[PDB]
RNA sequence: GCGGGGUGGAGCAGCCUGGUAGCUCGUCGGGCUCAUAACCCGAAGGUCGUCGGUUCAAAUCCGGCCCCCGCAACCA
RNA sequence: UGCCUGGCGGCCGUAGCGCGGUGGUCCCACCUGACCCCAUGCCGAACUCAGAAGUGAAACGCCGUAGCGCCGAUGGUAGUGUGGGGUCUCCCCAUGCGAGAGUAGGGAACUGCCAGGCAU
RNA sequence: CUCCUAAAGAGUAACGGAGGAGCACGAAGGUUGGCUAAUCCUGGUCGGACAUCAGGAGGUUAGUGCAAUGGCAUAAGCCAGCUUGACUGCGAGCGUGACGGCGCGAGCAGGUGCGAAAGCAGGUCAUAGUGAUCCGGUGGUUCUGAAUGGAAGGGCCAUCG
RNA sequence: CUUACCAACCCGAUGCAAACUGCGAAUACCGGAGAAUGUUAUCACGGGAGACACACGGCGGGUGCUAACGUCCGUCGUGA
């Protein structure tokens, strides 16, 4: 019938890009699905928010037999 | 294990030369006999399906497995998940002791017997045939009969083609019209 | 808009309670669960009661 | 009048018409009518040019229509102010870029194909040219 | 559908978890005739110790090389081979096999021999 | 521009609350009558305006389009 | 040291699929038996246990093969940052960046740890 | 709330283009173990285009309590066993908002479930399912109590309209 | 039985898409390092505001008729 509705933007996306130094608990990326997967020292929240489980620099890699993007923390 | 013993000694070496097999493992085998009883009308009342499966339990001595509807279809007006029919699969010697029980007792009983068909093969060497009457088995007594429901019988063989398939049951003296 | 709010009272002497919802049309049976009672600091059984 | 049998959506954005065309060579017949200009081709213009060519060769040989009007164009009716939602779909167009082959013909002599294409070009809003099949 | 590929699927989840935990795992492979045991480094590419029934040093003292008591011999052997090497706490990786029978007899034997898991 | 409707041949229920087509007339068949009406008795006829979506299932729900009925179309 | 097999990895199609061939001392697979441990919403099929008569048929591994997938330049083209211009719905010039597709071609994976067998 | 417009970080308007929500669930939650679709072909009692059975093809074209999008094979999909972590107190550190707020969260303490164990569990694949404050109700409460002891009332905690 | 015609799937060839993607830039943005340059140009706290009617031009778009010195956003410039 009639349009005119929308929802508030959710501010998704990457918060800390490759090489950035983060503290433990820092949110790395907010996402709906697991577009990015948790690697080493990275947790996956209930809404699939990837957060650093240790200090260090974030690192993006593509691994596995399905070429999936992983995010890990190079502990430094 | 009558025909089971008759299998490993007689029908193997006639078949081994009939197809000129290199290894004995190439000869076809008989894995399982599965008896299906599609009730279909149990949706009206389910008191008749248990005694329906009670018959199939007496034909093979195994408690049947009640199959459920895989998906809802209104063409036969059933919703997915309804108890729609029972089945029993037979392996090992219980398959054999049943496999002779029909070929020597299940064959000489069917009304107006004319012989089985040679075209009822899956195309890869597996046979299937349906019996219309359940009073053809010695177990099920005529006195206790609430309905005349039949059932399907399919023969799962390791054969690769129908020629190797028909050759195996022919070795067991199967009636081929 | 059918689920009614209920409370689960601890079987212990303490008046502590949880609150939850329940569809009283499909599930007429009372709800009983083992939940942590922070007053006695033990896992006791909680029974249903009116809110 | 050509028109999609069904669509995922009824109305589309205006968009732009930049770039050069794809399908720039005669691929089915032997002669083609290639557009050298840029613009839109309504479904009526396509049908009008087809009838002009179909009658030109007295319904002989084969004719291909390489374009298809898949873009809906909306219009607001008269005496209607701005706003109150997008207008209703009135006709369909095919976006044309320079080099697009519009029609192809086969089974007729070249001198007859030129006159057929010349009669059809007079119905189209864009400048066209005559092309022939070449060895790729 | 081979039983092997269906078994690797059963073992993938626990192995990913052990890899994420950075733990040194005790991998067990079971065949109808033999049984095997490996202790892999946390990186998953170094074999620290190993023991199995295809080693004649252990096979000669067994009636049959693929029964339940044969697995207890490998479980006892792999643990004492690892204790003197320096590893004390590991994680048992059943690797798609049910924790029952032979692999269970291998585990508790290694548990009895002083391997903490 | 908003609301309500299109169902046997005719006029109307049922849609709201998805599964099950009902009422009165007419029509067909047999009776009563010398004959017709009235009357009594029995039986048929709709796939629900059309196309599409939702559902296991659509007269019913939700569209689009064909239609008829409406109400409103104001201050210069 | 070489060959061969098993396990765990790296890597994630140049590594896949098909087609052809091939392997059983060991290994592996099928296999044998099943009262019992255990198991089937029925079935020792699977899972599990006890075994070693048979077989490499299947599966798996290996070898070959360009049928397909896959990889893939060079050049050109599209686009585009900045500056300028035109006939300005679209383009052009200077300069920087520069695809996608396609073409030549490549290509029948490579590799680590441990273990066993065999030759040495 | 979801997608597009939105110009490859975030955000971004219109009486712009399309759809949804005002819930549901003590299992549809937790855990352990297992499992892998759609569709089609062939054969087969009643049985039919479509029921259950068997085989092959196929490879997720299926499924997900519901819109869309992003996800999902280690399945987040399907089945069974046992269960109540749909725990209490907290919380490094971040995300997002003018603010009120909203969101994610390892780890710590107490107590608990499942598992042989490593471990996992502070609801559900994620994102909608909602309403500030005042006033008042109900339960609790080593708080207060207008001379004093009580009480009323108030506070604090839990919760309701 | 053969018969104005329509025709799924598959195969070959050819296009189209804001709400298609087995591809994929230039830019922009985030972070790190390094010089030179810039009157700290940056951040925080505090005192005082004003402003919340914008306009046109370029570029990228929605809307409209790729109509409007139209309208609504993004970004830059100028006017203000
Ligand atoms: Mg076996
Ligand atoms: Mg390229
Ligand atoms: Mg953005
Ligand atoms: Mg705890
Ligand atoms: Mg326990
Ligand atoms: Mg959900
Ligand atoms: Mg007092
Ligand atoms: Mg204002
Ligand atoms: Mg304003
Ligand atoms: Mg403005
Ligand atoms: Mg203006």
């Amino acid at each position: 019938t009639r349009n005119g509705r929308d929802s508030e933007a959710k501010r998704l996306g990457v918060k800390r890009f490759g090489g950035e130094s983060v503290l433990a608990g820092s949110i790395i990326v907010r996402q709906r699905g697991t577009k990015f997967h948790a690697g080493a020292n990275v947790g996956c929240g209930r809404d699939h928010t990837l957060f650093a489980k240790a200090d260090g620099k974030v690192k993006f890699e593509v691994k596995g037999p399905k070429n999936r993007k992983f995010i890990s923390i190079e502990a430094e | 294990a009558k025909l089971h013993d008759y299998y490993k000694d007689e029908v193997v070496k006639k078949l081994m030369t009939e197809f000129n097999y290199n290894s004995v493992m190439q000869v076809p085998r008989v894995e399982k006999i599965t008896l299906n009883m599609g009730v279909g009308e149990a949706i009206a009342d389910k008191k008749l399906l248990d005694n329906a499966a009670a018959d199939l339990a007496a034909i093979s001595g195994q408690k049947p497995l009640i199959t459920k509807a895989r998906k809802s279809v209104a063409g036969f007006k059933i919703r997915q998940g309804y108890p729609i029919g029972c089945k029993v699969t037979l392996r090992g010697e219980r398959m054999w002791e049943f496999f002779e029980r029909l070929i020597t007792i299940a064959v000489p009983r069917i009304r107006d017997f004319r012989g089985l068909s040679a075209k009822s093969f899956d195309g890869r060497g597996n046979y299937s045939m349906g019996v219309r009457e359940q009073i053809i088995f010695p177990e099920i007594d005529y006195d206790k009969v609430d309905r005349v429901r039949g059932l399907d019988i399919t023969i799962t063989t390791t054969a690769k083609s129908d020629e190797e398939g028909r050759a195996l049951l022919a070795a067991f003296d199967f009636p081929f019209r | 808009g059918i689920r009614e709010k209920i409370k689960l009272v601890s079987s212990a002497g303490t008046g502590h309670f949880y609150t939850t919802t329940k569809n009283k049309r499909t599930k007429p049976e009372k709800l009983e669960l083992k939940k942590f009672d922070p007053v006695v600091r033990q896992h006791v059984i909680y029974k249903e009661a009116k809110i | 009048m050509l028109q999609p049998k069904r669509t995922k959506f009824r109305k589309m954005h205006k968009g732009r018409n930049r770039g050069l065309a794809q399908g720039t060579d005669v691929s089915f017949g032997s002669f083609g009518l290639k557009a050298v200009g840029r613009g839109r081709l309504t479904a009526r213009q396509i049908e009008a040019a087809r009838r002009a060519m179909t009658r030109a060769v007295k319904r002989q040989g084969k004719i291909w229509i390489r374009v298809f009007p898949d873009k809906p164009i909306t219009e607001k009716p008269l005496a209607v102010r701005m706003g109150k939602g997008k207008g209703n779909v009135e006709y369909w167009v095919a976006l044309i870029q320079p080099g697009k082959v519009l029609y192809e013909m086969d089974g007729v002599p070249e001198e007859l194909a030129r006159e057929a294409f010349k009669l059809a070009a007079a119905k189209l809003p864009i400048k066209t040219t005559f092309v022939t099949k070449t060895v790729m | 559908m081979d039983k092997k590929s269906a078994r690797i699927r059963r073992a993938t989840r626990a192995r990913r978890k052990l890899q994420e935990l950075g733990a040194t795992r005790l991998v067990v492979h079971r065949t109808p005739r033999h049984i095997y045991a490996q202790v892999i480094a946390p990186n998953g590419s170094e074999v620290l110790v190993a023991a199995s029934t295809v080693e004649k040093a252990i096979a000669e003292q067994l009636k049959y090389t693929g029964n339940k008591d044969a697995a207890a011999a490998v479980g006892k052997a792999v643990a004492e081979r690892a204790l003197e090497k320096g590893i004390k706490d590991v994680s048992f990786d059943r690797s798609g096999f049910q924790y029952h029978g032979r692999v269970q007899a291998l585990a508790d034997a290694a548990r009895e021999a002083g391997l903490q898991f």
